[PDB]
């Protein structure tokens, strides 16, 4: 009975959102945020081999699809790689954490990809930051996704996508 | 008719099952299966031999006969069935 | 205590180079040229040869009887 | 195709023209790991009065490399029972005695330490040491004392071109890839480039740096246990053995 | 605080009466919404629902 | 080396190899990406403390995933043989 | 749909570190500003090219620029011209023209579509 | 201060063009919140000390040599002035983008 009560009530994924406030207590640390940001920059481009290495860590098998850039060279954008994990009906229009000062235009038209635009499960614009996947951040993209698709989807997304972020930061190079 | 929110609460929890009641049902069924009670679902074709997993799958299916009687503070008692025939 | 047989970073033998390097540096030659012509170009081995203490010379006096 | 750049003592540099990066990386990894080299496995201590404890001395003996070019065929690999034996039995008289690897008597005369200048331990006055080490072939995967190469590098093939004369590029670049002769900027060591892009960063228009897709530069530095060419051959043989065994298991499963 | 507040419980009618029977609140939080399941401090973020429905054509 | 097969199909295969580190997995991933017909091939080290890899192959359906893996092994063997032959003359 | 000859005006340095904005003047008072990266820089200033935006996949060559993305952000400026932004999975192509894409019923909102710009030779 | 997260083999560690692999890898995110610039200064000083072989004095308020001369000498010996260097991924063999 103790084991059953521990499993059905105190499992970690069921308690992702803290009772203190309506926000996720589990989320991207400092390194996950940097990896997600560098993967979600508008300028990133990934070849087929790099995409395969990135997605190897995740437990994802499926059709990659046509690369976002077909000519001159086949390139997969980091947002395209990310969008394979978002649910196919998920809409978000929040600003990113980088739009916290002068560089913010408070609109989805800013040339700086500081405004997260996700439509039908496609990361069309913006970058992931502390305000997108960060821990202790209520009303974030991760918080909305968990609240709308259950803690089991929350755990699945965390594992796979965050391992992908760390792998990309491994293969790009982050130093001081 | 204590308040509108009280009525909303009461009509909401009539047809649903709280996580405490789910945990109690699963623990009771697991304890029963451990002592030697015969499972109702098909034993074979299950990836997990754990008793807890079998009880959880039984609860998800709804085969196990368990009725939860909740006693309201005013004396009203509500019976909720898990059979889901 | 005693110089390691191999460089910690890369498994390159530096123990045999302790005596020549130490003797020539103590003789009055700058360690850079001695290291360069001795055959250690990676600074991982240079820190092995440069930052050594040779405690074993003092310990042989204070040795456990056993 | 494979083209030799420089063949120094215990060093080998090659250019591979048509090989995927995955294969070349597997070659370097197998050179570090999957090439057998004879090294000390167990040590029997009859007597030890040395300042170094038994485990420290055994570790130092294990880290000493032995030449084993002819021992690969005469001794069974660890996956298969034949171990060599090496004796060390000395004693100081009145003054400290630094005993080197040259006084490591071996049962098999062909197997000797790489260099006799390696200092094993220093003995105080009237200190006697006596031990027998049992050498055994092993791969670098089990322990790092079995690795035949001190370092193995696989890097991209550089293509650096000078576009005009620039005086800064000769002093910007850490490598000697640039030279200033007769008031002209030329490339002396094109293959010594590491694609640092400082050369491109300070003088962007004067120099163009690119990487050649098909070619790669593979460098290995041995420790004296094996010839570098033999190290590469043994690494490729180990890869072949693993691939053949995997293919056999896949066929059996089918 | 824990020793003072340990006895409170949520009942089946929405009240927060203690185990000794003393009622503390007729309704918990005035809307019977647990903070864990609320969108931050809001039971329902209406703008979030609007997004969920018409964000693709927003 | 032990071998285990998971979720095997005509176009999709997963296969856990026990006893091989990053080297064999990366070699096989490269050769699988080289052989035509393979839509998506990737290896993974589930835990670095445990020396066991997992290779996931998804094929367009023209050739079987197991056959694609065998072709990749053949390509790797050909490359190794050519490398040996070229080194020996050097 | 919506194909025409055009001349590129300038290649801006761009907001990001490795992003260049290619500005393009087309016919019928149409302008296109699309983002490129250092590798995707097959374009030179004052060159005349031709662009196509079609639901179906068109023919392309290694010397061409081809991509696919989802159209979104239909807006009407206070002036009266319409502004559209097609997202090549992150790479923004910004189209300013009269009688915008969704207004003229050429495309639906959030529809997959290929954008291909090719040099003239 | 910190525990050892994992022990990584020489083959797996990211090697440089000269083949020198790290002995200890430290997360850059530990630096900016703790504001320990002395650690990077000591890293550069140790690299210069190993390369040039000359002694390094880092006594507060008076260091010999200064940072700029150390960087210039590091460039002279054969490495990058800013103590960075080209690193290839050990597992896959691919050069890091930075
Ligand atoms: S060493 Fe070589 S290729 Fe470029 S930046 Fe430095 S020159
Ligand atoms: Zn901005
Ligand atoms: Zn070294």
């Amino acid at each position: 009975e103790a084991i059953a009560e521990a499993r059905e009530l105190m499992l970690v994924h069921k308690n992702i959102i803290t009772p203190r406030y309506g926000g996720p207590i589990i989320g991207g640390g400092q390194d996950y945020i940097s990896g997600a940001y560098l993967l979600s920059v508008k300028t990133t481009l990934l070849t087929v081999e790099e995409v395969a290495t990135i997605l190897g860590v995740t437990d994802f098998v499926g059709e990659l699809g046509e690369p976002a850039i077909l000519a001159p060279k086949p390139y997969y954008t980091g947002k395209q790689v990310i969008s394979l994990f978002l649910p196919k009906d998920f809409n978000f229009h929040g600003p990113a954490n980088i739009s916290k000062g002068p560089r913010a235009c408070k609109d989805e038209i800013c040339p700086h990809d500081s405004f997260i635009v996700i439509k039908n499960g496609l990361l069309l614009e913006g970058v992931f930051d502390k305000k997108a996947i960060g821990n202790q951040q209520p009303e974030s993209m991760l918080h909305w996704s968990i609240r709308e698709y259950g803690t089991e989807y929350g755990k699945w997304l965390m594992d796979n996508v965050f391992k992908m972020f760390i792998r990309f930061l491994e293969m790009r190079g982050f130093t001081m | 008719t204590i308040d509108k929110i009280n009525e909303i609460f009461k009509e909401n929890w009539k047809n649903k099952l709280t996580k405490y009641e789910i945990a109690r049902i699963i623990s009771a069924r697991a304890l029963q299966l451990s002592m030697g009670a015969l499972p109702l679902i098909d034993t074979s074709n299950l990836k997990s031999d754990d008793v807890i997993s079998i009880a959880e799958e039984e609860l998800k299916r709804g085969v196990l006969p368990i009725t939860i009687r909740r006693i309201y503070p005013n004396g009203q008692v509500e019976l909720i069935s898990v059979r889901k025939i | 205590m005693i110089i390691p047989i191999r460089c910690f970073t890369c498994g390159a033998v530096v123990a045999d180079k302790w005596e020549p390097f130490s003797n020539r540096v103590m003789g009055g030659e700058d360690p850079e040229k001695v290291l360069t012509e001795l055959g250690v170009n990676r600074y991982c081995c240079r820190r092995m040869l440069l930052s050594h203490v040779n405690i074993i010379r003092e310990i042989i006096h204070y040795t456990r009887p056993i | 195709p494979i083209s030799l750049i420089e063949r120094n003592g215990l060093r080998l540099r090659l250019v591979l023209e048509n090989y995927p990066l995955e294969f070349v990386n597997s070659i370097r990894r197998a050179s570090i790991l999957y090439v057998p080299v004879m090294a000390v496995d167990e040590v029997y201590f009859i007597e030890n009065n040395s300042p170094l404890y038994d485990e420290i001395l055994a570790h130092r003996l294990a880290l000493v490399p032995f030449v084993s070019d002819e021992a690969l065929e005469h001794y069974r690999p660890p996956e298969e029972g034949c171990y060599n034996r090496v004796y060390l039995d000395v004693e100081a008289k009145d003054q400290p005695l630094m005993i080197y690897s040259r006084d490591l008597k071996s049962e098999d005369q062909m197997i000797t330490p790489v260099s006799g200048a390696i200092p094993i331990v220093l003995l105080g006055s009237k200190q006697k040491i006596s031990l027998e080490a049992r050498l055994r072939l092993g791969y670098g995967k089990e322990h790092i004392k079995y690795s035949p190469v001190s370092v193995s590098i696989v890097r991209y093939y550089p293509k650096v071109t000078v576009l005009g004369n620039c005086e800064k590029a000769v002093e910007v670049c850490p490598e000697g890839v640039f030279a200033m002769e007769n008031n002209k900027l030329v490339v002396k060591n094109e293959l010594s480039c590491i694609l640092c892009e400082e050369c491109l960063k300070y003088c962007a228009g004067s120099v163009s740096i690119e990487s050649v897709e098909n070619k790669f530069i593979l460098e290995i530095e041995s420790v004296g246990s094996l010839k570098p060419e033999r190290i590469l051959i043994e690494a490729s043989k180990s890869l072949l053995r693993k691939l053949s065994e995997l293919k056999s298991k896949l066929e059996a499963g089918k | 605080l824990i020793n003072a507040l340990s006895d409170l419980r949520i009942e089946y009618d929405g009240t927060v009466r203690s185990l000794y029977g003393d009622i503390v609140q007729v309704v918990y939080g005035d809307d019977a919404v647990h903070p864990m399941y609320s969108a931050h401090s809001k039971s329902v973020n209406v703008n979030r629902v609007i997004e969920r429905v018409i964000g693709w054509k927003r | 080396m032990e071998i285990k097969v998971i979720k095997e199909e005509q176009n999709y295969l997963e296969l856990q190899i026990d006893g091989e580190e990053h080297t064999i997995g990366n070699l096989l991933k490269g050769m699988l990406l080289k052989v035509p017909g393979v839509k998506f091939a990737a290896y993974s080290l589930p835990h670095p403390l445990i020396t066991s890899i997992t290779i996931k192959i998804l094929t367009d359906g023209s050739i079987s995933a197991r056959e694609a893996l065998i072709k990749a092994i053949e390509l790797a063997e050909n490359y190794a043989n050519l490398f040996i032959d070229e080194v020996k003359k050097i | 749909m919506m194909q025409g000859t055009c001349k590129i005006s300038s290649i801006e340095k761009g907001a990001l570190k490795n992003l260049y904005v290619v500005k393009m003047d087309c016919d019928n008072d149409l302008k296109i500003e699309f983002d490129i990266t250092k590798e995707l820089s097959i374009f030179s200033k004052d060159e005349e090219v031709t662009f196509i935006i079609s639901r179906e996949k068109p023919e392309y060559s290694e010397k061409d620029f081809c991509a696919h993305g989802y159209l979104f952000l239909e807006r009407q400026q206070e002036d009266g011209s319409f502004i559209d932004e097609i997202s090549l999975y992150g790479l923004i192509v910004k189209i300013l023209s009269k009688n915008g894409l969704i207004n003229s019923k050429l495309f639906k909102m959030m529809d997959h579509v290929y954008y291909c710009v090719k040099k003239k030779a | 201060k910190g525990v050892v997260g994992i022990l990584i083999d020489q083959v797996d560690m990211p090697y440089t063009a000269k083949g020198i692999v790290p002995d200890i890898i430290l997360n850059p995110h530990a630096l900016p919140s703790r504001m320990t610039i002395g650690q990077i200064m000591e890293a550069i000083g140790g690299k210069y000390a190993a390369l040039s072989g000359k002694p390094v004095d880092a006594t507060p308020f008076l260091e010999t040599p200064k940072l700029q001369e150390m960087q210039k000498e590091i460039l002279k010996l054969g490495h990058l002035p800013d103590s960075t260097e080209v690193v290839y991924d050990g597992r896959t063999g691919q050069k890091l983008k930075s």
